[PDB]
């Protein structure tokens, strides 16, 4: 209703289920773009990491 | 700080309040653990502490501690003179009559 | 799923202590392999082993420096020790500040990676140990390798400020009920007295090799003497970490060899409060001297004589912690068993290390051994005869109670008799190659010193087959160590006394003075429910 | 050579702040409190005078042996007599020693740039010994510097008596000036409310943590200012010094807490290191410009204005405090060093002669 | 602990912590930025998308991190007062490690400043640098800097007389008052006659009033952080720890700058 | 997530510690926004009940095993600093009584028991 | 168990701290407004308006070293433009903030 | 000089500074030599004597 | 579910593969990696 969800909002994370970082129904819209870039980031310093060894420039 | 006579005098008055078989193995054991060697009144007072609580090896653990803890072997010989009567009215026999 | 968030999204401060150990073993095993490497080419004169190329001996010397200096003694004396019995001795549930212990544990594994690649692309980076500006430049090393071996010293950096800051705050506000500052056991001093000098060092050290990349790839010319810079003060930024970096790696130890001489000889120790004030000294006094590594690079004379007057004030304060531990061994009763072994084994050596720093310390003297094989001999018996050996007497020791699986005393004795006769036929002859005039760094010598270069290859294939009954030791700790605790009383923490009987003590076992031996042994997850009292 | 004297006159004035202030780790009590400071208060103009007759170097060791034997006397001291002279040997010491270091300083670093530098420096000792474990460590390092000082003064090179060879101006003469009177106020009346505050401060008011921010500032301020001082002018430095000093100093009796008081005494420490190493060059500069060039009576008359105010502080403090109270005490002297500080812009350019 | 009903609630006042992903992906981002900028400054990628998806993928990483902070004491309510100065510790031993790279620096202009070398004729500003004028653009960033220390005094002693509207304003005004400070900055670094390679003087001028530019832009973020967790109600009268974080940060920043500017700007003979 | 407290005597979980709520266009009071363990402590100060004790061990009388010192705690063990009867002779010895047995500290001989809440 | 009461001498000493927070934060909230309102916007509106022109006077002695040939520019010390090794976002001889209006690197 | 092949000691001298670090070295040698000899005799005399005693000073 | 083969990262006893192999592979990889990176180096600058 109003500005003070506060007394609201600490009646749902206690007594949750969930962890705390993915018990909103708005952390999609953050954990995913967030796991989906990091494994891309990753997955490149590996590949030009392993390229570069075996002496192979751009 | 403390003196001789301080001494046997506390450890007097500990060995006189002991109850249990703990209490006279643990005074037992931290009188053998100074500077100053017990005196003969503290050792006769620690076997009728031991003839209270029951207990026969520690009777002769007493004076197997006394071999260690005197420098030479003629003041042994000078504990086991006067400690003599107390150990033949209780009935305690020394490590090296017994052959264990 | 219950893998996951338990040994790797983790809170708990005893669990990652066994990662920190499983990555210091892994760690300490690779920079052995090069040191083998290096001693194997040292042999007889000639070209040996590497055909010709002087290049991937110098890299080798370089990743052996850094893989022990930052990941083998940092990581098994803060982690391993640091982090699983410090809450256990001052008696919290766990750590301040978690998340930062699980970052600080996680920083390394990407720091290992930038070093093995830093030795892969390209040449390599043989820079020595300490990365002078005018060698590392772009002249002589152009490549991807120094610039990511100076990014494995940033992180480490982090995760060392992060684990000291997180080590103060703990000790300040998290104990007991009944503990001021002045009942802690020894052991936290120390590690409060590393975690202040991790703080006040650091930064100068990031400063300086941020400022040398910045040399390096921007142009900047902070230390190149055609734009109007000097290098000699990157040797300033540098040595001003250098001189708290080795008190970092020795302090933990002290406090440990002090439980051992409380432990299996039965007396207190002999003068506490001396002995914190005398690490609270040394402490201090190693952040006013930094310039004695460097006495030839044309200072004044008299600037000499300053750092020749505080250098040897430093074995005033050492010489009390030697005497209290000799006045503590004085009058009690000793048992000889495999922590006291190197116990004793580090009270002799580390003094015979040391006594040669006073030789060292004097400018005169100095002109004769600077970069010779003397500073070699003399950091060796220190390093790997005062830092490795407590950390032995620290896994001896602390490892029956933490697993809850005992160890063959035997096959102990004889890693720890084998170490000692290999450690000591290895870095003896250095002294001697040294003061004849054998300079540092140098694949290839003169004939003239082939001799001693024979028997100082001989001790490092002893040592090997030390840590390789090392780890068969482990492996007989993990499989059958159930069985391994009535085959000896070394089994036991504390014998039987005069006057205490069996039956009594059957009841009894466990005296001790403090809670690490009280504990049930797998300690437990959450291992203080109800508070713990103190009068 | 000359960076010898350096570390002499360091290690001098920091011997000098640690037996005087720490005593107690290491009415009756304001007698004995000053007894150290009026004696050396009386003793200082003789020595200015000592040292243009039998030099520089041998009543610096002179005063560095009668403070040894005199703390070695104060050590197993019992009677009220014997104590009493005991700590007034110890003053007179302590006299000797840091005037005239500071003269032979004054002596050696001739060009105008590198005095300043060299006592802000120098000054950074009077801190240090506020500041200070089982000190058998420093004492040693103390006792291996003055070895490399004895050996380079006494031993390598032959010392006579060697009077100096040009005479001096006495000393009501430099009395008569105006302008060396007005920069040692500056200094007096500058440290004069740190003198009296600490007295009072048990009486408004763990102990080591009020004053330690000042002397983590005190160094700083001096080391940082004693180089940038040529290029500013002294005088405005001076000015604004005593500015700050007012300010902080009024912004105690409005703190009510004890961690209320680290921004202020910042303040203070900062400010009066800025006071310190701005002026003490300067007195040096003006007997360079108006009179001959002896500077054992001019340093001997900063010496007095330095310890005037520890002194007159603590027994005059009391009184006040008991009078009429800590936050008006505070009040006057702030007023006072604010209305000082207008008058110190006459430095700006004195009359060459 | 004799209170009727205690079993039921924990027996000491600490926090512990859920068990969270963090530590793992600032390691896995912290790998990818040092990895991506050792390799593109020596050829090798080419391509300059991966450094900023590097970069955004760690400033993301403290964001998240900061997220479950807040929750963890507004929404479920473990921060007691043990905790409160266990964090004040904490965040002071953060402020006295980031001084101490500033030593470094100040350390690294006056082994230079004082006895320069003889490539340079042996002079501080060198000839053909012509240095920035401190009676200009330097002096209107001090003035904001103590307008902007004045402001925040004003908006912690609103929060503590309970009046809203005078916490929002001064917050506010102190966020466009650090705003004007970068884009001053950003000015006088265009309108400059000497870059980070001309000298050893224009390599230690950009390098230590450089680094503050990047602690300020720290500022504007943690008053973005505390400008709109007051708006929707997160701050009581007597809770409030991300102001004081946030107090100190600022005025540490304004006394560095005050050294900054009689050491770098106005000191130069 | 249910009825609120106003004293701790109606405190039985942390399901009574959500608390009213404040209103629109005021800072609001810890008496009206706290949850956790936060609030408990908030709700025992304002009476004069410290939740979390910092008292230490007694250190008055002796032990004796007919009249045993009690220890209070809410598990079946917890660890008991010895030091003395005058409180600084003994030195540190750490004992572990348990709901079976007594601890009786080896160097001064204090017998302590142990009470179940 | 017996309940452990509540000491009524301590609770006066929290609702005192209490109260003294709203008192001594009423005569310094409006100071500080005062502080904020009347000598530090007239300092920031002065200083803006002497910089803007001081500032916007040195905006028309630049606008003419644009057109400037190699020759006349001012001439290169030693140490003046350090290109050892090449800067690689673009061209290797321009870094981050680079106008040419005031700045220029003649070969 | 040249070096010899197993050497123990220092080359031989052709200049007094060098003699004068030599002489040095040979002084401070002595106070480390009693050092070493003091505290290897205390460890001597605690193994020989008090291993595996029955009385404890732990006083 | 505590106990003296709980608080370790890997299990060690009720296994298919026995414990020797990834006890010995462990020690193998350590003491062979910088073997491998030797090698590249060599064959990397002419050197057999
Ligand atoms: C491992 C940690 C460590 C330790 C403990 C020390 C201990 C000391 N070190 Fe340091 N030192 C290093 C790290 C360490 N050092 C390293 C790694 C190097 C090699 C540099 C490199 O190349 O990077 C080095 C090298 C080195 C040098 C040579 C620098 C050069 O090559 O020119 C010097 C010389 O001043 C020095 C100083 C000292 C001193 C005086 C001690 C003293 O603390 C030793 C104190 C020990 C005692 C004195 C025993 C006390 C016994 C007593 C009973 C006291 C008796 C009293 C008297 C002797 C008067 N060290
Ligand atoms: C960290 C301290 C340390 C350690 C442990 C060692 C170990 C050894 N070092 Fe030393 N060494 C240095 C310090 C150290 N070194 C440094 C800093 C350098 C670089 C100098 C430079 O760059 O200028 C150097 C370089 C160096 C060189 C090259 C010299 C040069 O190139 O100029 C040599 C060659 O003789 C040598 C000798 C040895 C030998 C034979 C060992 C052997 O002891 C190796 C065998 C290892 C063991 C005996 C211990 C194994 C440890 C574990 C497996 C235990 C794990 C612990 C737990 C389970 C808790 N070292
Ligand atoms: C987009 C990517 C941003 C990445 C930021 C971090 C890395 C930056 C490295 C330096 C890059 C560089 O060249 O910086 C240039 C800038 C401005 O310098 P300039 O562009 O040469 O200015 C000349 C302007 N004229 C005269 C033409 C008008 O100079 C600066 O202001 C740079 C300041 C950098 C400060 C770094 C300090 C390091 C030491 C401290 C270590 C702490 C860890
Ligand atoms: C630069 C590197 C150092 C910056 C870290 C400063 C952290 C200061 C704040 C702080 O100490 O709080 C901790 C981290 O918070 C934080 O502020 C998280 C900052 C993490 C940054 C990691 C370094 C990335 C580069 C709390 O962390 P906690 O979760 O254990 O508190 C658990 C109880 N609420
Ligand atoms: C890497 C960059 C440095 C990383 C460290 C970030 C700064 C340290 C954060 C210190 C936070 C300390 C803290 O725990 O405060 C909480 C607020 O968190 C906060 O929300 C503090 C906001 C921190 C935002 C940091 C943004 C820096 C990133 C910019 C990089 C460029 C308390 O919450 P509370 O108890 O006061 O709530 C009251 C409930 N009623
Ligand atoms: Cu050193
Ligand atoms: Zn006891």
């Amino acid at each position: 209703t109003a500005t003070e969800k506060i007394i609201e909002l600490q009646k749902f994370y206690q007594s949750t289920n969930k962890p705390i970082y993915a018990a909103h129904p708005r952390s999609k819209y953050y954990l995913i773009p967030y796991f989906g870039l990091l494994g891309v980031s990753v997955a490149a310093t590996l590949f030009y990491t392993g390229r570069a060894c075996f002496g192979i420039k751009d | 700080e403390e003196t001789y006579e301080e001494f046997s005098q506390r450890y007097e008055k500990e060995f006189d309040e002991a109850y249990d078989l703990f209490e006279v193995q643990r005074v037992l054991n931290n009188c053998f653990s100074y500077d100053i060697v017990p005196s003969p009144a503290v050792i006769g007072k620690a076997l009728n502490a031991c003839r209270r609580v029951n207990d026969y090896a520690t009777a002769v653990r007493v004076f197997e501690g006394l071999k260690h803890k005197v420098e030479t072997k003629e003041q042994y010989d000078a504990y086991l003179e006067e400690l003599k009567d107390v150990r033949e009215e209780l009935g305690i026999d020394l490590k090296e009559e017994l052959f264990p | 799923m219950n893998y996951i968030n338990r040994w790797l999204f983790s809170t708990n401060a005893k669990d990652i202590a066994v990662l920190y150990f499983i990555f210091a073993l892994f760690c300490g095993l690779l920079g052995s392999i090069m040191s083998l490497i290096l001693r194997l080419e040292l042999s007889a004169p000639g070209n040996q082993i590497l055909m010709g190329n002087h290049q991937l001996f110098n890299v080798v010397a370089t990743a052996h420096a850094v893989l022990m200096v930052f990941f083998l003694v940092m990581p098994a004396a803060i982690g391993f020790f640091g982090n699983y019995l410090l809450p256990l001795m001052i008696g919290a549930s766990d750590m301040s500040f978690a998340r930062l212990n699980n970052i600080s544990f996680w920083l390394l594994p990407p720091a290992l990676v930038s070093l093995l690649a830093s030795a892969l692309i390209e040449n390599g980076a043989g820079t020595g140990w300490t990365v002078y500006p005018p060698l590392a430049g772009v002249q002589s090393h152009s490549g991807p390798s120094v610039d990511l071996a100076i990014f494995a010293l940033h992180l480490t950096s982090i995760s060392s400020l992060l684990g000291a800051i997180n080590f103060i705050t703990t000790t300040l506000n998290m104990r007991t009920i009944g503990m001021t500052m002045s009942k802690l056991p020894l052991f936290v001093w120390a590690v409060v007295f590393t975690s202040i000098l991790l703080l006040l060092s650091l930064p100068v050290l990031s400063a300086g090799v941020t400022l040398l990349l910045l040399d390096r790839n921007f142009n900047t010319s902070f230390f190149e003497p055609a734009g109007g810079g000097d290098p000699i003060l990157y040797q300033h930024l540098f040595w001003f970490f250098g001189h708290p970096e080795v008190y970092i790696l020795i302090i933990p130890g002290f406090g440990i060899i002090s439980h051992i001489v409380s432990t299996y000889s039965k007396k207190p120790v002999f003068g506490a409060i001396g002995m914190v004030y005398a690490m609270g000294s040394i402490g201090f006094l190693g952040l006013l001297v930094w310039s004695h590594h460097m006495y030839t690079v044309g200072l004044d004379v008299d600037s000499r004589a300053y750092f020749t007057s505080a250098t040897m004030v430093i074995a005033v304060p050492t010489g009390i912690k030697i005497f209290s531990w000799l006045a503590t061994l004085y009058g009690g009763s000793i048992r000889y068993t495999t922590p006291m072994l190197y116990a004793f084994a580090f009270l002799f050596l580390f003094t015979v290390g040391g006594l040669s720093g006073v030789v060292l310390s004097n400018a005169s003297l100095d002109i004769a051994f600077h970069d010779t094989y003397y500073v070699i001999g003399h950091f060796h018996y220190v390093l790997s005869l005062g830092a490795v050996f407590s950390l032995f007497a620290g896994y001896y020791y602390w490892s029956p109670l933490i697993t809850g699986l005992y160890y063959n005393n035997n096959l102990a004795n004889i890693q720890f008799w084998l170490l000692f006769i290999g450690t000591n036929v290895t870095f003896f002859p250095m002294h001697f190659l040294g003061l004849n005039g054998m300079p540092r760094r140098i694949p290839d010598y003169p004939d003239a010193f082939a001799g001693w270069n024979a028997i100082s290859s001989f001790g490092s294939l002893i040592s090997i087959i030390s840590v390789i009954l090392f780890a068969y030791v482990i492996y007989d700790q993990l499989v059958n160590g159930l069985t391994n605790k009535q085959l000896s009383t070394n089994s036991l923490f504390k014998n039987p006394d005069f006057i205490e009987s069996n039956i009594i003590f059957n009841d009894n076992s466990i005296k001790s003075s403090s809670i690490d031996f009280l504990l049930t042994s797998p300690p437990l997850p959450h291992t203080f429910n109800t508070p713990a009292i103190q009068s | 050579s000359r960076k010898l004297i350096l570390f002499i006159v360091f290690l001098a004035l920091l011997l000098d702040n640690m037996l005087l202030t720490v005593v107690v780790p290491i009415v009756q009590v304001g007698l004995l409190f000053a007894s150290k400071a009026t004696v050396q208060l009386i003793t200082n103009p003789f020595i200015g005078l000592l040292t243009n007759r039998i030099g520089y170097p041998i009543p610096i060791f002179a005063g560095f042996c009668i403070m040894f034997v005199s703390t070695i006397m104060f050590a197993f001291s019992s009677s009220y007599a014997f104590l009493l002279i005991a700590r007034s040997l110890q003053g007179i010491g302590s006299s000797c020693s840091s005037v005239a270091g500071m003269g032979m300083l004054a002596s050696v670093y001739t060009d105008d740039e590198e005095r300043g530098n060299v006592m802000g420096i120098a000054l950074g000792g009077l801190a240090m010994g506020v500041l200070v474990g089982k000190t058998a460590p420093f004492l040693v390092l103390a006792a291996l510097v003055l070895l490399d000082g004895a050996i380079q003064l006494f031993v390598l090179q032959p010392s006579r008596v060697q009077p100096e060879s040009q005479k001096g101006t006495p000393l009501t003469t430099l009395l008569k000036d105006p302008y060396i009177l007005i920069a040692a106020g500056s200094i007096c009346f500058a440290n004069m409310g740190i003198a009296m505050l600490e007295p009072a401060l048990p009486i408004w008011m763990q102990l080591g943590v009020a004053f330690l921010p000042a002397s983590i500032s005190y160094l700083i301020g001096t080391n940082i200012f004693g180089i940038l001082a040529h290029k500013m002018g002294r005088w405005l430095c001076a000015l604004l010094g005593m500015i700050i000093v007012g300010v902080s100093i009024l912004c105690i009796p409005f703190a009510k807490n004890i961690y209320g008081l680290i921004a202020p005494n910042f303040g203070v420490g900062f400010a009066i290191g800025m006071v310190d190493s701005s002026m003490m060059p300067i007195m040096g500069y003006l007997v360079d410009l108006r009179h001959v060039s002896v500077y054992g009576s001019v340093y001997a008359i900063a010496d007095v204005a330095f310890c005037m105010g520890y002194a007159i502080g603590p027994s005059a403090g009391g009184a006040i405090a008991k009078a009429i109270g800590f936050p008006w005490l505070m009040t006057i002297i702030g007023i006072i060093d604010i209305l000082f500080a207008p008058l110190c812009f006459f430095l700006r350019s004195p009359p060459a002669k | 602990m004799r209170i009727q009903n205690r079993e039921n609630l924990q027996l000491f006042p600490f926090h512990l912590v859920t068990n969270s992903p963090w530590p793992l992906t600032t390691s896995l981002a912290l790998m990818s930025l040092a990895l991506t900028l050792g390799l593109t400054m020596h050829g090798y990628i080419g391509n300059h998308l991966w450094l900023f998806l590097a970069i955004s993928l760690v400033l993301s990483s403290i964001f998240l991190w900061v997220r479950d902070v807040v929750i963890e004491g507004t929404y479920l309510g473990d921060h007691t007062i043990a905790v409160r100065k266990g964090l004040n510790i904490g965040f002071m031993l953060f402020v006295l490690s980031e001084i101490l790279i500033f030593a470094a620096l100040f350390w690294s202009y006056f082994h230079s400043a004082m006895g320069p070398t003889i490539e340079i004729g042996c002079q501080w500003p060198p000839v053909g640098i012509t240095s920035i004028k401190p009676t200009e653009l330097p002096l209107l960033n001090t003035i904001i800097l103590l307008a902007s220390g004045a402001t925040v005094t004003w908006a912690h002693h609103s929060i503590l007389y309970k009046d809203r509207q005078g916490t929002l304003v001064g917050l506010f005004i102190t966020t466009l008052l650090i705003i004007l400070f970068v884009g001053c900055q950003v000015l006088e670094y265009t309108w400059a006659t000497f870059t980070i390679a001309d000298s050893v003087f224009g390599s230690i001028f950009y390098a230590g009033t450089g680094l503050h530019f990047i602690h300020m832009v720290m500022l504007i973020v943690m008053l973005a952080i505390c400008y709109a967790r007051m708006y929707f109600y997160h701050f009581t009268s007597n809770h409030h720890l991300g102001l004081e974080t946030t107090i100190l940060y600022l005025h540490v920043l304004d006394i560095i700058w005050l050294f900054l500017y009689i050491v770098f700007y106005w000191w130069g003979c | 997530q249910f009825k609120t407290a106003t004293s701790i005597a109606e405190v039985e979980g942390l399901e009574n510690l959500v608390g009213p709520g404040a209103k629109t266009g005021t800072v609001p009071t810890d008496l009206e926004q706290a949850t956790g363990l936060e609030r408990y402590e908030l709700l025992g100060k304002l009476e004069g009940i410290e939740v979390f004790d910092e008292t230490p061990l007694e250190a008055v009388r002796k032990g004796t095993m007919k009249d045993p010192i009690l220890i209070d705690s809410y598990d079946d063990y917890r660890y008991v600093g010895c030091t003395g009867v005058p409180a600084d002779s003994h030195n540190i010895e750490w004992l572990k009584p348990t709901t079976e047995k007594n601890a009786r500290c080896w160097e001064c001989g204090s017998v302590y028991k142990l009470n179940f809440l | 168990f017996t309940t452990v009461k509540g000491d009524p001498a301590k609770a006066q000493a929290f609702k005192k701290h209490l109260d003294d927070v709203y008192h001594h934060s009423k005569g310094t909230t409006a100071l500080w407004k005062k502080i904020s309102y009347f000598v530090a916007l007239p300092a920031i509106a002065l200083t803006a308006v002497n910089t803007y022109f001081v500032e916007a006077e040195h905006a028309e002695h630049r606008a003419h070293n644009r057109h400037l040939s190699d020759e006349e520019w001012p001439k290169a010390y030693p140490y003046q433009n350090v290109r050892r090794v090449d800067f690689f976002w673009g061209d290797g001889d321009k870094t981050l903030f680079w106008n040419p209006d005031v700045n220029r690197h003649v070969k | 000089d040249v070096p010899t092949p197993w050497g123990i000691f220092f080359q031989d001298s052709a200049t007094p500074n060098m003699e004068g670090i030599i002489e040095l070295h040979n002084n401070i040698m002595f106070y480390l030599v009693l050092i070493l000899t003091f505290v290897s005799y205390i460890l001597y005399t605690i193994i020989y004597n008090y291993s595996n005693a029955t009385i404890v000073h732990k006083y | 579910d505590v106990g003296p083969y709980s608080n370790l990262p890997f299990k060690v006893k009720n296994r298919r593969v026995p414990y020797a192999v990834p006890h010995f592979l462990f020690f193998a990889i350590g003491m062979g990696i910088p073997f491998f990176a030797c090698y590249v180096q060599l064959k990397r600058s002419g050197s057999i």
